[PDB]
């Protein structure tokens, strides 16, 4: 939903992310109802990508309106009229949350409005000609999702946004308790909901079809995606809401999609969070998590890769695919099936064969160490070359898709393609150290500790937290919203009743009647710059009802008595605790560790390849080298820049030197040293290297 | 010095609930015996769950059975609910089998003579006119947390779907002290400790199985000198 | 409220909403129904003050 | 005495047992000390991995080795026990 | 059985100093992250948010050598820039630290004196008493009490009153101090006196750098590694949290701002009327916002108890500001334009209240501005860096002593009260870790310290007490070497703390040093383009003419211009300037704007702004030039808050100062 | 001339070094680093690598 | 059930009254519990004898100095305060200490009475001056723990005595630490390090074995309920 909405300075035609100065990445005050001053990237494209405004429209000619209620005399009409930026300089427009009376008229006569240059004013009613439609003009779609933003500061609300677009999707989804009221339109407008088309009643309902009658007499046939790949590796599918003999309408939400629970938007889990810190193991932005989200999979995630292999044909031959493997044991070809593909359901590990392939190789003079050892064990040598696909290194899963075409089927297959096949791994990931969390505030940090569920600590009812985060981290980025929403998220689950007896209280005084009561485990909405305040917060807090034993847990400032786990002492002083929303950001250890000893090299310097995915080494660049020059460390700089990465012979020798155990030999010349020298060679360039004596030295050697 | 040694008594606040009521004690000495029976008791009291799944014609968990509203995942998730209790140390194996419309509860499950199912309404699937479902479940026993065990392990076919089993039988557990004890001074502590289960043992069981094995390390302690 | 089957969620706003929020997907599928020509478009169009649109 | 008793440490543990500063007083300066030892930990590497029915010149550890102990801690071990000694370029 | 014993090299990019790389003893893990220990990320820069590191593993004979005794993480705790300790307890320890070593008034179980029916109550035979006490609830770790202490050295003071010949293990004294202040002290070695103070960061620095100086490494990181984990222990005990109702709003908060608001529209009718320009309606509402901003902070700063969990984490050092306290809970201020401006209307919000539409807008302008500058100040500071670095690379210790008797003064006391000598603010970085390359000699001639002897702290203390000001020192600038510096002149080295080995490449480590601290470089000309254009011998932006002759001085006005004639004191062709911009100001002369009738010095500046350098080598001499460019790196880097050692700008400045033009070949 | 075509102005620093006819001496850190000798700075200065390590004569005759 | 490996314990000497217990392999999660209730029965459970009041001669009101001995009250009191004795009477035992001259009172010159006998009778308790006197009446009782100085149980009937803390406990000193080990391939085990000084009336072993003897009837008090359930079995 924001990819479809974004707004990029990028590309032909358009500025460069080097060629732009620190005029263009500003929030300039015409982007204010067209442009998202808070959504923007953080790393080197931060102000030239921006995210259209909620009710900001495009003009036939290009230009970006947005809609402001027009007032006369101080009385605000029920018009609307969409205007430009030139249109809205001329005149001069007052604040959505200016108090209004039953009419119109405005009770106050000062009145903040902007001027033509922003001018952040102070006017009479007279002067207004305009007024915002919402308080969350200002505000995109992510942006919107925030509760307590204006709590925030606008570089954690910039991280918030950024990491809430990051978030992946849950075996179950379950919806925040305290939200901000965009979460219905954000999943319905977004698509991967499904929605009735026409009113009607249900007549079967199942796990991959729902059928809809309707009053007019026609069938309705809808067919739900299950365990569908998307484009980052993410599992898609949609389950049913509804059940047979159930009267829909026109628009209902009929089944839930990925992150999402009765069509609303759920990007994460509510879990209990205790604000402290913990014996260090949260040091420095670190999150410490109980072991009943891993056991309970609160945060599990299914992960879907694809691998496709295609036999093609060669000028040597063609490219047959079968389970012969010319030099291979028999059991790892004992889960492929006839025509040399795995079978569903096999569980397949790292190095694992999933599709059996095999090239010619043409007339090869073999070596006669090799040609004797085959006379001996009688394994006759075939032109044929193994080629299967294999599982990457660092993966595994469960096979549960196989997709084959084939030309002679009459596919569409590009030339010289004869066959193709891809194959679907599934795999179950739960939470795990160096996994990254966060939340709606801009709050993140990678689990450092998993702790058992009796050394948490617990309420005096026996109930343990379920997350622990540092105090230190909280007052020093200015995104204390969370604190909020903490507070809120216990109320939500807790229920509360405002004991009205001797009138209304005088701090729930703007309160909306349904709001004086709700029972427990209830939801509510925190619209972005118009929602609950400070007042209200904390006398719902001192409002809460008690748990099943009559007794409250958290009293009117929002801490409790806990107790150690591991010790079973209580804590010296109460401590913050509360129900926080937080989010499986897609940051996973298993993506990013990466280890080599030696793999594939280059072609014309030969030093090693670069990338997990091609089992490449690190680069060791300048900086580690001034570094190294500053420490001393002569004979780790050299080894490093020549045995490891170009010595070619040096290389080999120092492998075979380590597995017989002699010392490592002494370095040799690196190969890019020549590769310059030719180089320069090519140039009319006499580049010579004289030994002591004055003669020249070739470096022709070999 | 005070001659009288501490005792133990029990009250009942429901089915599987009950409070335990331990006095005397000495000063600053509640708050250590309450924490280390809590620790023992959601740590090493031993139960029974099932360990893995057999459904007639799926081959894998990330699939779906026709007719059935809930795919295999959600069918799964239901059953790691399930509160059982066998008396037989090796595996056993349960059959759950229907057809037609209606709601699969775990009562719908026949369990063979010496294991029980102590929630026979839950909810597991819903089936239509064109739904049949037919599942065999292995149950064993053990303490603790184990995760699934795959099938290139123990060496068995593709059809079989491990499912993780959480063995402990407590649900949850919390303690509180008075000081009010006296004798001759007003300084003696009193253990109350509340003891919820998942009503497949009473909790004096599972309170006796926690003492138990702290006589054995507190003995082992002591012995070995 | 407008969405036919939508779970209650109170809320705390004490502000009226005069405008809904619009579909969040028109920047896209109204440009490319412009550019195809589509009859909806043209209807558009036409309500909003026209010429000849093309 | 406390001032002449200053060097009062607890044991040293793993990579860091001989005492870093016994060391440098051992040696002129760290790169001295770091020659000294790699020079030692190649001799004794030579001195095991040596033929056996050839000629033996190389001589074996000072000082009695671990199980499984790699040559640069025995190297450093002899030098802080005033075993070798050395002679700068 | 493999990876015993075989250190592994951990690196974080970008490697902004030598202490990027270091090497560590690997233990296996069951996880898929690094762990890595909590004192060495300063270091690193490095905070657990999803980074990442690198992992390189040495192989020959040579590399693990380097890799044990160069590279250990165990050997490098102190800075090579500034000599201040990196890995020293910070963030939860620090408050751990504080929390256990803070005294309170009226705790349980505090000393009380002897009464005329009761005796002395609250003292301990033991610390083992007080701990079985507090244990108890009888006592508190931050009550004041008296405890017989035989393991503990005394504080330096009572030892020479209590035992004439010396304090030895076993002798007991009685300390009148908290429980929390004896624990510390168990941490710290057993030879080192008690202590008894709150440990605010700044206290454990000095006795970190104590140790550092007095103590050999390996005792440090024990002790360190002690500090640590008792830090971690009581961190958690120390009952800080984050909660709506800790975070207080002063109650004449109100007051403060109608009366600053009635200022306002007083301005503002005032205005409104005519008599008011509006750049001085500008400058009348930012300086009245700015007061009632100083207004709420004083009154948030009174108003908030010792004891609050916000307050508690500033205070002790941990980490924070005040002014991100006032924002927090109070006034959030005057915010800047697009183009950098103060906006007349302020943010009255505190974000515990909540800002409103139109100042979350300001914000979002003020806040994007800063994260984009932060980019661009980033890539600069990387490019300085690696020109600093490509420019002095042949700077090596090549000997041990060039014995030379040329060097550099440096000043230590300027005037004095009334003979007091105030020790100059910036000694530690212009006197520390020097070689004296003559005697020191006051009035009544007497050699106070010798020639060679490396200045420290009590060198400087002596020096001061017996009246010197001044002293000559050995610098790289100043150096007779052949090849590369000496180690005399170099001195002491900032790292190990002791004179700087042979062979060791001191031109990278003064490049880093120089160019580490560039992204904290906040400019507001100044800042990081006023370091590229010092270090590039450019003549300046707001280049401010100087004397080329001293004596009499003619001025000439005109408009858009001016003019200054300087006529020589004892005669001579007078030298006549040329057209000078408007938007600048002459030099104050003392108590002030150099009018007429001046007798200016041979190089005195006439109007303010920055000199170029090449004037000042021209006229007044090398020696002139390289106290005006070592100066001016050092304000430009003093002003926010960096500490790095003269010695490094004088190499790279000695680098630039190598060559001479030939014109009479 | 190769540590200053390593830094900046690669074509101008080669054409005036071609012109000029230069000998570079292969003594500096970068150089060394290009072409992969010891730097001569810390260990790989000839006073540290010509170290000789022989076991005393106490030792020898102990062992 | 069966334990993987049975867990076991291990004696370390640090000096004559000091000692390092280890206990391991333990099952992950109970090094914490079982070092927690070691260290609380150790401190607060072994019954012992200590001196719960003094009585000095020539201090009857101001509890400031005692003329003829250079050490004042608090000095006095804290030297008493060390005094370990060991007793076979349960109810309050008076004892006496005169000495007449100069020289030192130590802790030898107290006449015990029947059943009360001291362990330290070399232990510097005051320093008379020349021609100095000095009469000490103590009050011993029997207990366990720490129980701080008991308020004068009178309004005045006798107002010289002197109430001071009660150590009663031998044990003077645990702490315990929990570290990590592993047997195969399994480094999640605990591995518990108690290091116990005590006084030497008693000895850090016998300190252990009394309470686990303790914890053990503790326990057993709470297993009794159900002696037939299904719990972990150590072995032999
Ligand atoms: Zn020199």
């Amino acid at each position: 939903l924001t990819h479809k909405r974004r707004l990029s300075a990028l590309g032909p035609g358009g500025l460069s992310r080097e060629r732009a100065g620190l005029e263009v990445r500003d929030v300039h005050p015409s982007h204010y109802g067209r442009m998202c001053p808070i959504e923007t990237p953080e790393g080197p494209n931060i102000g030239l990508i921006g995210s259209l405004s909620v009710y900001a429209r495009v003009n036939p000619f290009g230009f970006i309106e947005t809609p402001y209620r027009k007032v006369e005399n101080g009385v605000v009409t029920d018009q609307i009229d969409y205007l430009t930026a030139d249109e809205e300089d001329r005149h001069v427009v007052a604040q959505a949350n200016s108090p209004t009376d039953e009419n119109g008229r405005f009770t106050e006569d000062r009145v903040m409005v902007r001027k033509k240059g922003g001018e952040v004013e102070f006017v009479s009613a007279d002067q207004v000609d305009y007024m915002d439609v919402s308080p969350r003009q200002m505000v995109s779609v992510a942006t919107a999702m925030i509760p307590f933003l204006e709590h925030d500061d606008a570089n954690r609300a910039l991280m918030g946004a950024n990491m809430q677009r990051q978030a992946v999707p849950l075996v179950r989804s379950e919806a925040p308790l305290v939200g901000t009221g965009m979460e219905l339109r954000a999943a319905i407008d977004a698509g991967d909901v499904v929605v009735a088309d026409k009113t009607g009643v249900i007549e079967e309902v199942s796990a991959d079809y729902i059928t809809v009658m309707a009053d007019d007499g026609t069938r309705q046939s809808y067919r739900l995606r299950k365990f569908a790949r998307s484009n980052h590796g993410t599992c898609a599918n949609q389950r049913p809401i509804v059940d047979a003999g159930q009267r829909v309408e026109a628009g209902q939400v009929i089944a839930d999609g990925p992150c999402t629970q009765n069509g609303e938007m759920a990007l994460g889990k509510n879990l209990l969070v205790a604000i402290m810190p913990w014996e260090g193991h949260n040091y420095e932005d670190a999150i410490i998590l109980s072991n009943r989200l891993v056991e309970e999979d609160v945060l599990t995630s299914i992960h879907i890769e694809e691998h496709e292999i295609d036999a093609r044909d060669t000028k040597l031959g063609a490219e047959e695919i079968t389970r012969d493997i010319p030099n291979v044991s028999d059991e790892v070809l004992a889960d492929l099936d006839e025509r040399g593909i795995v079978r569903i359901g096999a569980e397949v590990r790292d190095g694992d064969i999933l599709v059996g392939k095999v090239t010619p190789k043409g007339e090869t003079e073999l070596t006669p160490e090799e040609r004797l050892l085959r006379a001996i064990f009688g394994e006759k040598a075939r032109e044929v070359r193994d080629t299967s696909l294999k599982v990457p290194h660092g993966e595994s899963g469960k096979v549960i898709g196989i997709r084959v075409f084939s030309r002679e089927d009459d596919d569409e297959l590009p030339a010289g393609v004869n066959e193709l096949v891809r194959v679907y791994v599934a795999q179950k990931r739960k939470i795990s150290d160096g996994d990254k969390l966060a939340g709606r505030h801009g709050n993140k940090g990678v689990i450092g500790k998993i702790l058992p569920v009796e050394d948490m600590p617990f309420l005096p009812d026996g109930t343990p937290v379920d997350i622990i985060l540092n105090t230190h981290g909280v007052p020093r980025r200015m995104n204390i919203g969370q604190i909020l929403e903490t507070h809120l998220g216990w109320v939500a689950k807790a229920g509360w009743n405002i004991d009205v007896a001797a009138g209304v209280p005088d701090w729930a005084s703007k309160l909306p009647e349904e709001l004086y009561s709700a029972p427990a485990d209830s939801t509510v909405a925190t619209p972005v710059f118009d929602g609950a305040q400070e007042g209200e917060l904390a006398g719902l807090l001192g409002s809460t009802l008690p748990n099943r034993d009559g007794e409250v847990m958290v009293d009117a400032d929002g801490k409790s008595t806990l107790f150690d786990g591991r010790s079973g002492e209580p804590f010296p002083y109460p401590v913050t605790v509360g129900y926080m929303y937080i989010l499986k950001l897609h940051h996973l250890v298993d993506d990013k560790i990466h280890a080599r000893s030696t793999g594939p090299y280059s072609m014309i310097t030969q030093q090693p390849l670069g990338g997990k995915a091609q089992f490449g080494g690190q680069r060791f660049g300048e900086m580690e080298c001034w570094a190294m020059q500053a420490y001393g460390a002569a004979y780790t700089l050299q080894e490093l820049l020549t045995i490891k990465s170009d010595d070619t012979v040096g290389r080999v020798k120092v492998y075979e030197a380590i597995v017989k155990g002699e010392n490592i030999p002494e370095p040799g010349i690196p190969e890019s040293f020549k590769v310059l020298l030719k180089e320069l060679q090519s140039l009319c360039l006499n580049v010579e290297v004289l030994s002591s004596d004055g003669a020249a030295i070739e470096m022709r050697d070999g | 010095l005070i001659s009288q040694r501490p005792t133990l008594s029990e009250e009942t606040v429901a089915e599987n609930r009950s409070r335990f009521v331990i006095e005397p004690l000495e000063p600053g000495f509640g708050y250590t015996l309450g924490n280390s029976l809590r620790r023992t008791l959601l740590s090493s009291i031993p139960g029974a769950a099932v360990t893995s799944i057999r459904i007639d014609g799926v081959l894998h968990e990330f699939t779906t059975v026709p007719g059935v509203k809930e795919d295999v995942t959600d069918i799964i998730l239901n059953l790691k609910g399930l509160v059982v209790s066998s008396d037989d140390d090796e595996p056993v194996t349960m059959y759950l089998r229907k057809q037609g419309p209606g709601v699969v509860t775990a009562g719908d499950i026949v369990p063979p003579a010496g294991v029980t199912v102590h929630n026979p309404d839950m909810h597991i699937a819903t089936l239509n006119d064109k739904g049949k479902l037919e599942v065999e479940l292995v149950v064993e026993r053990g303490r603790g947390y184990v995760p699934a065990v795959q099938n290139k392990a123990s060496g068995a076919e593709i059809g079989r779907i491990p499912v993780d089993s959480i063995y402990s039988p407590v649900l949850k557990v919390t303690y509180k002290v008075e000081a009010t004890r006296v004798e001759q001074r007003t300084d003696f502590d009193k253990l109350i400790i509340d003891v919820e289960t998942k009503n497949s043992i009473s909790p004096r069981d599972a309170l006796a199985s926690a003492g138990g094995t702290l006589v054995e390390l507190f003995g082992l302690a002591r012995e070995l000198n | 409220n407008s969405v036919p089957g939508a779970p209650n969620r109170v809320s705390f706003a004490k502000l009226r909403e005069p405008l809904e929020v619009p579909g969040l997907l028109d920047v896209q599928t109204d440009s490319f129904e412009w550019l195809v020509g589509s009859d909806r478009w043209r209807q558009a169009a036409i309500d909003r003050g026209e010429e000849n649109p093309v | 005495i406390d001032s002449s008793a200053a060097s009062a440490y607890d044991t040293p543990l793993g990579i860091t047992n001989p005492p870093i500063d016994e060391l440098l007083s051992r040696a002129s300066s760290k790169y001295a000390l770091v020659i000294y030892a790699a020079k030692r930990a190649r001799q004794i590497n030579d001195y095991y991995n040596q033929l056996g029915d050839g000629i033996l010149e190389y001589v074996g550890p000072l000082v009695e080795p671990g199980l499984q102990e790699k040559p640069l801690s025995i190297a450093l071990r002899e030098i802080h026990g005033d075993l070798l000694e050395h002679t700068e370029g | 059985e493999v990876i015993a014993e075989h250190p592994v090299l951990l690196n974080r990019a970008p490697t902004l100093h030598r202490l990027g790389i270091q090497a560590f003893e690997p233990q296996l893990v069951e996880g898929k992250a690094i762990q890595l220990h909590p004192l060495v990320c300063e270091a690193f820069n490095a905070d657990f948010d999803g980074d990442q590191m690198a992992v390189h593993l040495p192989l020959s004979a040579e590399a693990q050598a380097e890799a044990r005794i160069l590279m250990l993480s165990s050997n490098n705790i102190l800075s090579p820039a500034s000599g201040k300790p990196l890995a020293m307890p910070r963030l939860d320890m620090v408050t751990g630290l504080y929390y256990l070593t803070t005294l309170v008034e009226g705790a349980t179980g505090e000393y009380q004196a002897a009464t005329k029916d009761a005796p002395e109550q609250g003292v301990y035979s033991s610390p083992a008493e007080a701990i079985m006490a507090m244990d108890r609830g009888a006592l508190s770790v931050r009550a004041k009490i008296k405890v017989r202490l035989t393991e503990l050295r005394p504080p330096t003071d009572l030892e020479a009153q209590l035992f004439e010949n010396g304090w030895k293990p076993g002798d007991a004294w009685t300390a009148e101090t908290t429980l929390g202040r004896v624990m510390f002290n168990e941490l710290l070695p057993k030879s080192y006196p008690f202590v008894n103070e709150q440990m605010h960061k700044k206290v454990q620095a000095r006795i970190i750098n104590d140790l550092a100086e007095r103590f050999p490494m390996i005792v440090v990181a024990q002790t360190v590694d002690k500090l640590k984990d008792a830090g971690f222990y009581w961190a958690t005990r120390s009952g800080v949290t984050v909660s709506m109702a800790d975070v207080l709003v002063p109650p004449q908060k109100q007051e403060i701002l109608e009366r600053h608001e009635a200022e306002a529209d007083a301005i503002e009718r005032k205005y409104q009327r005519g008599a008011l320009n509006h750049t001085e309606r500008n400058e009348s509402l930012v300086k009245i916002w700015q007061d009632a901003t100083e207004e709420v902070g004083k009154a948030l700063e009174e108003f908030y108890p010792a004891d609050n969990p916000i307050i508690t984490i500033v205070k002790s050092g941990a980490t924070g500001n005040l002014t991100q306290t006032r924002t927090l809970a109070g006034m959030k201020g005057l915010v800047t334009n697009p183009k950098g401006e103060f906006i007349p209307r302020p943010i009255k919000s505190s974000f515990r209240e909540g800002l409103t539409v139109l100042e979350y807008f300001i914000n979002t302008h003020g806040a994007r501005k800063g994260l984009a500058d932060t980019a661009l100040r980033t890539a600069d500071s990387g490019y300085l860096t690696r020109r600093l670095v490509d420019v002095s690379q042949d700077v090596i210790v090549r000997e041990h002593d060039c014995e030379t008797e040329r060097g550099i003064n440096v000043t230590l006391a300027e005037r004095g009260p009334d003979g007091t000598l105030i020790r100059d603010a910036h000694v530690e970085t212009s006197a520390f870790a020097r070689t004296l390359a003559t005697d020191a000699v006051d009035a009544n001639g007497n050699v106070i310290i010798e020639r060679g002897h490396d200045l420290g702290d009590p060198a400087i203390d002596a020096l001061l007490a017996a009246g010197i000001t001044t002293v000559k020192v050995r610098s790289v600038l100043t150096c007779t070497s052949a090849t590369g510096v000496c180690a005399m002149c170099y001195g002491r080295s900032m790292a190990t703390g002791k004179l700087v080995d042979i062979g060791e490449a001191v031109g990278i480590v003064a490049a880093q040093s120089i160019g580490e601290p560039g992204t904290q470089l906040t400019m507001r000309v100044g800042g990081l383009p006023r370091v590229q254009e010092l270090f590039e011998a450019r003549v300046p932006r707001n280049k401010a003419p100087i004397a080329d002759v001293a004596g009499r001085v003619r001025l000439e006005e005109s408009d858009k211009f001016f003019k200054i004639t300087i006529v020589p004191d004892d005669g001579g062709e007078e030298v006549v300037y040329d057209k000078l911009s408007k938007r600048q100001r002459l030099r104050v002369i003392t108590h002030g704007v150099l009018s007429d009738g001046d007798h200016v010095e041979v190089g005195d500046q006439l109007m303010e702004g920055a000199a170029d350098p090449h004037e000042v080598l021209r006229v007044q001499g090398p020696r002139e030039v390289q106290i005006h460019l070592v100066k001016e790196v050092q304000e430009v880097y003093r002003a926010q808050g960096v500490s790095i050692h003269d010695k490094h700008i004088e190499v790279i400045v000695r680098q630039m100062l190598r060559r001479v033009t030939i014109i009479d070949s | 001339w190769l540590s200053a075509a390593s830094f900046q102005e690669t074509t101008r620093v080669l054409t005036d070094a071609a012109i000029n006819c230069r000998s570079d001496k292969l003594n500096g850190l970068k150089e060394n680093v290009i072409i992969g000798k010891l730097i001569p700075a810390g260990t790989g200065i000839s006073r540290y690598r010509n170290i000789q390590v022989q076991p005393t004569e106490e030792a020898r005759a102990a062992a």
